[PDB]
């Protein structure tokens, strides 16, 4: 596992396109209720 | 080379009372008498010979799997049963039993809590005197002791050497001991564990529930306890004898059939003799 | 003091006699148009009170014409060195005697 | 223990059975003896302390032999014992199986049994009551349930077949015994011719 | 199999039972007094349909399985039940002896290693009592355990509320412990 | 009643709810859905159920922080995470068109792990029609 | 009535439920 | 004496008139637990063995009126009889009835 | 008569499964339906894959 950060360098380098940044951001709740939270995500995923 | 209760020789006892108790007895084996003290064959030796080679072959072959017993403090749960519970009946009269009469003898009107009167109905197919006359007799004979055989002797020398002439085997039993097969942890009438305690007497008869079942014992030293065999070499004799390992690994690892491992039984059952060695050339 | 436009007071005695032959008619009675909220989960909470309560008085009146069962724990008896008193369940007939 | 036996896991025996290893050739040396390491120089019985002790070599007679090594060739012998003893044998019956099945599905052991061995291992009074209520006993067993349980009770089941002799047991049960104890037989006249 | 398989695919299955076993399942003495009415209920729903059914409740099906020694009921479900039993433990009868342990650092590592489930890391649909989740932080020695419940590094632990702390407007508090019949103990 | 008892069955006159007591609207559906033989013991035991009464549900959403030890210091990316729900319920049996739950009254849509999904029980909010059912039919979302 | 339910607007308290017609009341 | 916590003298008298269970249910009724502060260091000999062999005469003797008025049981042992010199004496078919009418 | 009736119309079978259906209903005559349902959704099921 020590040999791969020249791997890893070199990929950051040449780079490639991403997509869906916000599925796979992992973020957490600041104390809200539950159906208006679900509500709002599932809106935020619909319009976004 | 007798050695019961670890002592030479055995004794008898009368019908005692309560006014000879004695709960640190040693070397007294209980008979309760002998109506028909002068000590006599009465029975014939060859029933027990038949029941001890049926629970050493076949009811082992038949629960191999998930096979445990245990003893219970019978000096502690013997004079806590002292009660009678039994209506009047007139002469020339019947005593129904059926749960639907008001005049049941163990109808709901005055009781306690818990479930062993329930229990008790739900077991009552047979009848309220013969058993209060039978729990009557046994109140006047119980037995308060116990304790454990370890015998030893050299049938003969199996080798010319004088290696071979020194060494004694050693067996393990445990006297009035109760066949406990199953034990689940799961009665919230009464404590767990209060009055019984497991304890191996087999080496085919180690399972880990009722080593779980102690509630005294650590994750650390379950597992270690399911790695290596814990059967004490006194009360076992696994890594006493020269079969330790293979007697368990075969039953383990066969899993098979009855008729299987019985045959493998008899095959592996030709023991080192010179007699057994010119039947099998005959 | 049992007035429906402000149930905050009347929140025991009303729901202990309502039973169970008032609701029936005080739901047509309430209908739908009525300003009942002067004086949202207050009104929960005072429906949750009044009916454990209503439960309570309930159960105390149905105890009273039978026996109330002790707890099923053991040692129930100051005679208690070896083994307790150990009897029946509650699930039989309740019965006085 | 501070560390675990290497001698009771035996399970790593495909490999070492192949090529020899010193774990397993410092123990067993011959087919036809043992040889065990020296306690702790604590005879029998010892103390619970064991001194420095002096490494030996002691050979001990098998009397039984045990423990020949299975796993470096079991299919074959399974195989000739198969096919020499399960030639023309005796086979199981769907009741036989059907109660065995029973009776691990229940797996109850209750006070009323335990209290039953209780008084069957010896009481003159209590085998002269149960000599009289065993009827009614087995009645309300079947009654309740059919099925059967508590066949392990050889002293009560020989108690029974000497007592009550006039045609009360169900007839299943009678036969199911009979033919076990036929089979029983059989089996211990051909171990023994 | 096919039967059950058509019972869970019928959708006639009512969740009233289902929201009364959730309620009860806290509760072991009110389960041991509603008990008498279960069994009639379970008997009722059998004579309806003998198609087995409540595979939800391992607690609640050995509990009835183990009380039910008497031999009320037809040796149908109970048989189903049996025959599941075995299967399961000749499953983890394979598992052990298929495998070796023995080897540990600070904990145990085999069995985690080898089927995951044994271990305490493993998720778990739905949990009921806190006694997991503290079985789950002792066995975490080598692991170190990342709370972040709502941002907050600690999670809050109490016991079971009384009749008069029924209020609805609190916010992120869980509901741990109860009182079937006393400090926090598994 | 002291010292008496009634038929379960509704066949008598005599039984305190049969008729009287029965009531009619809020406890007709009831007694339909759930026409149990019930008696003077259930009815005290379900009263003492009765009394104990929960507050709400609430989600539990924690992490675990594997050995930081394979490369170097913590510089490790490897991480593991744990789910957790409180007062659930396993359904296996899914409605089509049926009316007895309305849209957001009764149950309710719940995250869930990303290991066993289902696509049934998400609908079951409905709302949609066209666009967001064509939206929620091709890419089921996993919350993060 | 009706044994359709849908909703009532007397959900300040407790939402109502509907009724059905699966019973036949007697005096006798 | 009319405390029934230490039996030392109504141990069979009180018991044997009325119902073997009246003492029990005293018991039981009788609070929940008892002080430990007066122990007893002579085991149980000093009086808990009196109360039960009482007890259990008590018992006894409740069975023998209650089967008196019914047909005792005999022995086991059969076809014994002092005059074998002419012929011997047959057992008996197990014909026994709850009543005797 | 040993026959059974309402096998041409399917707006009264939905109606009847959410209100008839309880439990205390002959399970010899009420599964022939079930047949043309599962294989109705196992169609489904095809066609969607």
């Amino acid at each position: 596992l020590l040999d791969v950060e020249a791997t890893l360098v070199a990929l950051r380098q040449q780079h490639l396109d991403r997509q869906c940044y916000f599925g796979v951001y992992v973020a957490e709740g600041t104390e809200d209720t539950l159906d208006v939270q679900m509500g709002r995500f599932m809106e935020t995923w619909a319009d976004m | 080379a007798i050695r019961v209760s670890g002592r030479n020789g055995y004794q008898a006892l009368h019908f005692v009372d309560m006014a000879g108790h004695n709960f640190q007895r040693r070397d007294n084996v209980l008979i309760h008498g002998r109506p028909v003290i002068p000590i006599t064959p009465h029975h014939d030796r060859e029933w027990g010979i038949l029941s001890k080679i049926y629970y050493y072959i076949v009811i082992p072959a038949f629960s191999r799997g998930s096979c445990c017993t245990m003893g219970v403090r019978y000096d502690r749960l013997y004079p806590a049963l002292q009660a009678v519970i039994v209506p009047e009946i007139p002469a020339d009269e019947e005593a129904p039993t059926t749960p639907e009469d008001p005049r049941h003898p163990l109808h709901a009107h005055q009781l306690v809590p818990n479930s062993l009167n329930v229990y008790f109905h739900n077991a009552h197919l047979t009848v309220d005197g013969d058993a209060l006359l039978t729990l009557q007799e046994l109140m006047g004979d119980m037995a308060e002791r116990t304790t454990a055989i370890l015998v030893s002797s050299a049938p003969d020398a199996g080798a010319a050497t004088a290696t071979t002439r020194n060494m004694r085997i050693y067996d393990g039993a445990l006297y009035h001991g109760l066949i406990m097969m199953a034990y689940q942890a799961y009665d919230e009438t009464i404590a767990t564990g209060t009055f019984f305690y497991p304890v191996p007497v087999n080496p085919l008869f180690a399972c880990p529930e009722h080593l779980a079942s102690l509630r005294g014992m650590t994750n650390a030293r379950r597992v270690l306890a399911k790695m290596v065999p814990p059967i004490p070499p006194f009360l076992g004799a696994n890594h006493h004898a020269t079969i330790r390992q293979p007697v368990a690994y075969h039953v383990t690892h066969s899993k098979s059939d009855f008729n299987t491992l019985t045959y493998s039984l008899l095959g592996g059952y030709f023991k080192f003799t010179p007699i057994s060695l010119t039947h099998q050339l005959r | 003091s049992r007035v429906v436009f402000d149930p905050s007071n009347p929140t025991t005695f009303s729901v202990e006699a309502i039973a169970a032959y008032t609701p029936v008619a005080l739901i047509r009675l309430l209908n739908a148009s009525g300003p009942l909220q002067p004086g949202i989960a207050d009104a929960r909470s005072i429906y949750t009170v009044g009916a454990a309560a209503s439960a309570a008085r309930a159960r105390a009146n149905h105890n009273a014409n039978t026996i109330r069962r002790t707890a099923m724990f053991a040692e129930t008896d100051p005679m208690t060195w070896l083994r307790p008193t150990v009897g029946l369940k509650r699930t039989f007939n309740p019965r006085i005697i | 223990m501070p560390h675990h036996p290497h001698w009771v896991n035996e399970h790593l025996t495909i490999l070492q059975f192949i090529a020899p290893s010193n774990p397993r050739l410092r123990f067993e040396l011959n087919p036809a003896f043992d040889f065990f390491v020296a306690p702790g120089d604590v005879d029998l019985p010892g103390p619970q302390r064991p001194p420095e002790a002096m490494p030996t070599v002691n050979a001990t007679l098998r009397i039984i032999n045990g423990n020949i090594p299975v796993p470096l060739c079991p299919i074959s012998f399974r195989d000739c014992r198969g096919t020499q003893l399960g030639l023309g044998r005796h086979t199981m019956t769907p009741a036989t199986i059907k109660a065995v099945k029973d009776t691990f599905e229940d797996r109850a052991y209750p006070t009323i049994f335990y209290m039953l061995e209780a008084v069957i291992h010896g009481n003159e009074r209590n085998f002269c009551a149960l000599l009289r209520l065993l009827t009614q006993c087995i009645r309300g067993y079947w009654e309740q349930s059919h099925r059967v349980a508590f066949v392990n009770n050889f002293h009560m089941l020989m108690y029974i077949t000497t007592y009550l002799g006039n045609g009360e047991l169900p007839e299943v049960c009678i036969n199911i015994y009979r033919d076990l104890l036929q089979h029983v037989r059989a089996l211990r006249q051909t171990i023994t011719d | 199999i096919k039967a059950v398989k058509d019972t869970f695919e019928d959708r006639a299955y009512p969740t009233i039972f289902y929201m009364l076993e959730a309620v009860i399942h806290g509760n072991e003495r009110n389960f041991c007094a509603l008990l008498r009415l279960l069994t009639q209920c379970i008997r009722g729903y059998w004579e309806q349909s003998h198609r087995v059914a409540f595979v939800n409740n391992f607690h609640m099906l050995m509990y009835i399985t183990t009380y039910l020694g008497n031999g009320e009921l037809p040796e149908v479900c109970i048989n189903i039940y049996r025959d599941l039993l075995q299967h399961v433990r000749a499953l983890r009868q394979t598992i052990t002896d298929f495998t070796i342990q023995g080897e540990g650092h600070n904990g145990e590592t085999s069995e985690a290693l080898n089927n995951i489930l044994t271990d305490d890391t493993f998720i778990a649909p739905i949990l009921w009592d806190c006694d997991a989740l503290i079985y789950r932080d002792e066995a975490a020695r080598d692991r170190l355990p990342a709370i972040r419940v709502s941002g907050r590094n600690g999670y809050q632990a109490l016991h079971f509320v009384d009749m008069a702390g029924h209020n609805f407007q609190r916010r992120d508090n869980v509901l741990i412990h109860g009182r079937p019949v006393i400090p926090i103990t598994p």
